[PDB]
């Protein structure tokens, strides 16, 4: 991918770039999943051994405060601002807010809301004044790449994301193990209740949570499961990685062309009875200028 | 009835 930017890339030191990042040492891990309830179209399988070079990855998804500093330094205009609208979950649209009649096929709970963007995540009248440490949302893949490049960083590949998110466990269901709520404690911000009608907020949040909410995983990463979907670098496919080759098993970058970029980790909307996509092996995608109230990103970097 | 949808795309509403 060759992006184009309207701002110069600032000079940064290695110690500056590394702040708030964890160093993931080079090695192998078992990527993917073979849960028999996985949707075949998602291509969670096959489970395979992948070797990665050492890399750095953010402990936290990029926050509102951090994205605001990027915009202040660059004047960057997000895709949602250029389009003039972004997707908001229906329960979070205040009554009377102007809305487009647009319907996402098979997902009527998404509302296209004029004027919804990162600083007004539910549309005109909303603000992030009380969410400075929440993950930035309504950021497209393009916006995420622009931020990461400005920060001296990049998006993680899907394999880097999953190795970091698995936190040193071998083929566990979640970042922390195989139980959703070990010892009866919530470990991530997903949906409880009846999707999409009523979120009981049993885990504390019926929207995004601060980027440092909940226990981290074994590598020190926070909210890799739940909270917000996270953009990765790869083009999406369901079967490129089924090939057993160096390109798919050693620092794999995904297919060279595609239509949608990979997103990982699930969000505050995921639930077992609809998508079941908060398992660490889960994956989906979205087109690269798309944005939504449940999608953000964390950065990676080469040491 | 079809694959659940978690990533709403701008193209999908056209
Ligand atoms: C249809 O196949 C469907 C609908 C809702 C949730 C899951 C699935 N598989
Ligand atoms: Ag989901
Ligand atoms: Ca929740
Ligand atoms: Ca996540
Ligand atoms: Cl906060």
């Amino acid at each position: 991918h060759m992006p184009s930017f309207d701002f110069d890339i600032p000079r940064r030191s290695p110690q500056e770039i590394a702040k708030g990042m964890v160093a993931i040492p080079g090695g192998t891990f078992r990527m993917g999943g073979e849960d028999p309830d996985a949707f075949p179209e998602d291509g969670e399988g096959p489970v395979r051994t992948v070797r990665l070079s050492p890399f750095l990855i953010d402990r936290y998804a990029v926050s509102n405060r951090q994205f605001a500093a990027f915009v202040k330094a660059t004047g960057y205009v997000t895709d949602a601002e250029r389009y003039g609208w972004s997707f908001v979950f229906h329960a979070h649209v205040a009554p009377g807010t102007p809305v487009m009649d647009a319907v996402v096929p098979e997902a009527p709970w998404w509302v296209a809301v004029p004027g919804a963007y990162w600083k007004a995540p539910e549309g005109p009248g909303s603000s992030i004044t009380d969410r400075p440490n929440h993950p930035v949302v309504h950021v497209s893949w393009n916006d995420a790449v622009a931020y990461a490049t400005w920060a001296g960083k990049r998006l993680p590949t899907e394999a880097e994301w999953e190795m970091a998110a698995r936190g040193g466990l071998d083929q566990a269901r979640y970042p922390w193990g195989n139980e959703l709520t070990p010892r009866g404690r919530h470990r991530c911000n997903i949906w409880q209740g009846t999707f999409p009608v009523h979120d009981t907020g049993e885990d504390g949040y019926t929207g995004t949570a601060p980027v440092n909410a909940f226990a981290p995983n074994g590598y020190g990463l926070y909210n890799v499961a739940g909270n917000v979907w996270e953009w990765c670098a790869d083009w999406w496919s369901a079967d490129w990685h089924a090939t057993e080759s160096p390109a798919t098993r050693i620092d794999p970058r995904g297919p060279e062309t595609g239509t949608a970029r990979v997103t990982k980790g699930g969000s505050f909307l995921c639930h077992e009875s609809y998508c079941n996509r908060y398992r660490v092996a889960a994956r989906t995608c979205n087109t690269p200028d798309s944005s939504a109230a449940h999608t953000g990103f964390r950065c990676a970097a080469d040491p | 009835a079809t694959t659940p949808l978690c990533g709403p795309s701008r193209a999908s509403i056209l």
